[PDB]
């Protein structure tokens, strides 16, 4: 588990498109880092925002914030480790949805 | 006045064209959003799984707007209701002859 946690911790603060991170939360809602702006539009103020959450192992409730990973070393904090886990699986599928409803708008704003 | 008038239905011509290709996918994204309402009714699915579907529909009402407020032919918007029946804002004319009154009259309707 702990190398799996590394691993999702490593995916999150590693990807990047065009040597910007996406993952750690730069482009999430309340953010002041930065924000993403699309143009599709061939005029002045035809831009759109892109919201991506942050999501590393803490987002993910994956780790504390001391570091501290989930553990299983025992069968009773294993049994409840699973609503953590459920909710990072939650979590993960609400932000895929957004990004599917986000590449469905574009390819209807391309093909229009 | 004869080829003046040609010319400007012509333009006429170009213009209609532009705002049916315009409606066009607006009319791609209802039926998209119908096909969403009706796999929705379905009770199979829970309240966390209609609220992702949910994000998908606000997503596309948002391309629909966006369509409807950013339509532009001759850095006019013609699909935001200015030459409706009822166009409070302006009326626009289509002169197709070679004497004074010889025009005629085109009515686009609001699609916001």
């Amino acid at each position: 588990v702990s190398q799996l946690i590394d691993e999702v911790d490593r995916i999150a603060s590693q990807a990047e498109f065009n040597k910007m991170n996406l993952l750690q939360g730069d482009f999430a809602r309340g953010s002041r880092a930065t924000s993403m702006w699309f143009h599709i539009g061939p005029n002045m103020h035809q831009r759109e925002r892109v919201f991506i959450a942050t999501m590393t192992a803490r987002s993910l409730n994956l780790k504390g914030q001391s570091g501290e990973l989930l553990s299983l070393s025992t069968a009773d904090k294993s049994n409840d480790a699973i609503g953590t886990l459920d909710a990072a699986l939650t979590r993960i599928s609400k932000q895929r949805a957004n990004l599917g409803a986000y590449f469905n708008r574009l390819e209807h704003a391309a093909k229009g | 006045g004869l080829r003046q008038a040609e010319r400007n239905t012509e333009d006429g011509m170009s213009l209609i064209q532009t705002t049916e290709g315009f409606l066009q996918e607006s009319n791609d994204i209802i039926q998209r959003i119908r096909t969403l309402a009706i796999q929705s009714s379905n009770g199979i699915y829970t309240e966390e799984d209609r609220q992702m579907i949910q994000v998908e529909v606000s997503q596309l009402i948002d391309e629909v707007d966006r369509i409807a407020s950013q339509a532009e032919f001759n850095k006019m918007n013609l699909l935001q209701g200015d030459f409706a029946r009822g166009s409070r804002a302006t009326s626009m004319w289509f002169h197709i002859g070679p004497n004074m009154h010889q025009r005629e009259r085109v009515f686009i309707a609001t699609m916001t």
